[PDB]
């Protein structure tokens, strides 16, 4: 050819660039220098997807350190000691729930992350350093831990005493908790909370424990205390206090009488009243026509800070979709 | 009665 | 019609796994796992300690379950 | 009658000036007949009688994030649906000429088509010959292409 496409102003090789797929995009990485390194921009990599796929730590070091702000990576198989230091990241959203990394890559990886504005660690064991490291952030505005385990109360602490601008915690089902974890996280969660999840405890719950949580955070939206065994029929004091309250979903709190539950009608800004495992058959149908405003026993799950809800095969973490993403499988 | 299987309810059917 | 399997052992490890009526099969959610607290609110009445941790995509309404021994 | 405002690259060209709103070289100079000297004939003429076309290709809609994402990409292998001068089938020198043009008067339509275009020719070609077709001499060292195959092995 008689044109040098070769002279090619960026604007235009990055236009022509962004149409490529993620599988595609590592093919044009070697056709020339000037390819290769146009090819690992800043602009092409900013929402990663690499959810089910064996990384190596160096692969998706690098990847994050070519700069991402979103990086979606659940139950991945990254199990390998790390090598090279990296340069500080920019991942505003991550999303590692359920996943197998082990602590050593862990912190590794967690701590060059100092800007996160959301995280989700579920189902994933932790250690001390972790937890302290976390505090970089000071940004994260929803964090979930369920099913986290590893640290100790003075980690939590310094955590919750750090992260001041925490929208949501799903702090729940960390199985290696005391009365002094659980007494920690009350105290010390910041009071410009929305919603928490400090469920599965049981004996470790308090009456106390609720009525610091009640008097020190005046904000609560969602308040799901499930299991707790400890929680009496004198607890509801505690909640009336509130004024924000929109759905308090106990479960399983054996010690509430099911009829002293009409009271709880009276709170006006009650929307949804998840009530499971204490109402029997025949007072439910009575306890839910007496009270014809509120949904009584009709949503399952949680909503609380978990990055993707629904039921429609979504694929976007915190309302935002993965555009280079690693194909699934679909031909014929 | 009172408390036949509540609050010992976490356990297996085992039927 | 809830049918419970025979827990079996492994490395430090005890799992059961336990088949769903179609009745509530459908509920199961498909892009996270459940905590304790929202599979007891489907019926199943297993012991303290299990946790689901993957699901079977060939056969969604079986939930599988790991506990540390 | 009506504002005519020429073109100018060593000949004249009657476009009409409204009608060829949508240029934004075009519409900043409107407001200061005796521009756009670098673009070549044959891609300003293109670029002419595509412009012809003005309420058929309707307006931009605004979705910032899906619509310039990979998946309305695979939405968008249509590329125009309405006839693209026969499928943009004209020769790569031409198009990289009508492209550079394109670039020149900053068109949002031709700057996408043409880069969607040349996106899927250049999209299932194993890197062998895309530098062939292209005319790049690649400047990797059989340690250097190592290094960049050794890295992308994990796709």
């Amino acid at each position: 050819p008689g044109v040098s496409w070769d002279s090619l102003p960026d604007e235009l090789l990055l236009g022509i660039f962004s149409c490529l797929c993620l599988p595609e995009l590592l093919k044009v990485s070697g056709v020339c220098k000037r390819w290769y390194r146009l090819a690992s921009d800043e602009s092409l990599w900013q929402t990663l997807d690499l959810t089910g796929k064996n990384l190596h730590p160096d692969v998706t070091g690098r990847l994050l350190s070519q700069g991402v702000i979103a990086f979606r990576c659940p139950r991945s198989f990254m199990d390998q000691p790390l090598a090279e230091h990296f340069s500080p990241f920019r991942v505003q959203h991550m999303d590692l729930s359920n996943s197998v990394i082990e602590v050593s890559t862990l912190h590794g990886i967690l701590s060059q992350c100092s800007k996160l504005q959301n995280l989700s660690l579920e189902g994933l064991r932790l250690s001390d350093p972790i937890v302290n490291t976390l505090a970089k952030n000071s940004n994260l505005v929803r964090l979930n831990l369920s099913g986290c385990s590893g640290f100790s109360e003075f980690a939590l602490q310094t955590l919750l005493s750090s992260c001041s601008r925490l929208d949501e915690l799903n702090l729940s089902w960390c199985f290696d908790f005391t009365e002094k974890h659980v007494q920690v996280a009350v105290a010390h969660v910041s009071e410009t909370i929305t919603q928490l999840n400090l469920s599965g405890y049981r004996k470790n719950l308090q009456k106390s424990d609720l009525s610091t949580l009640v008097r020190r955070c005046p904000n609560l939206v969602h308040l799901d205390l499930s299991d707790s065994v400890m929680l009496k029929n004198d607890c509801f004091q505690e909640f009336f206090q509130l004024n924000y309250l929109q759905h308090l979903s106990l479960s399983r709190c054996y010690d509430i009488i099911p009829e002293t539950l009409l009271e709880l009608g009276e709170i006006p800004t009650l929307k949804t009243l998840q009530v499971f495992g204490i109402v029997p058959d025949g007072t439910l149908q009575l306890l839910k026509e007496a009270l014809p405003h509120l949904q009584i026993n009709c949503s399952h799950f949680t909503t609380i800070a978990r990055p993707t809800i629904g039921n429609k095969k979504n694929q976007e973490i915190w309302g935002i979709k993965c555009r280079l993403t690693l194909q699934k499988p679909s031909c014929l | 009665d009172g408390s036949p299987n509540a609050g010992s309810v976490e356990q297996t059917p085992k039927k | 019609q809830i049918y419970y399997s025979d827990k079996y052992d492994d490395e430090e490890f005890e799992y059961r796994h336990v088949m769903l009526p179609k009745d509530i099969a459908k509920l199961v959610p498909k892009t996270h796992l459940m905590s304790e607290s929202e599979w007891r609110n489907l019926g199943v009445q297993q012991s303290q300690g299990w946790v689901h941790y993957m699901i079977h995509e060939p056969e969604p309404h079986i939930l599988l379950f790991r506990r540390p021994l | 009658p009506s504002i005519k405002l020429q073109s100018s690259d060593g000949e004249i060209f009657e476009v009409d000036v409204e009608i060829a709103k949508q240029s934004v070289t075009i519409k900043t100079m409107l407001e200061d007949d005796e521009g756009d000297d670098d673009p070549v004939p044959l891609p300003n003429v293109n670029a002419a009688i595509l412009k012809k076309v003005i309420q058929w290709c309707t307006h931009h809609k605004d979705d910032p994030p899906p619509p310039e994402d990979d998946e309305n990409k695979e939405k968008r292998t249509d590329d125009i649906p309405v006839w693209d001068q026969e499928f943009l089938k004209v020769d790569q020198g031409t198009l990289f000429e009508l492209i550079l043009a394109a670039n020149y008067l900053d068109i949002k339509g031709l700057l996408d088509v043409t880069c969607k275009t040349v996106a899927n020719m250049i999209k299932g070609k194993t890197p062998e010959e895309i530098r062939k077709t292209f005319n790049i001499k690649n400047d990797f060292t059989e340690e250097e292409e190592a290094q960049v195959r050794k890295e992308n092995q994990w796709c």
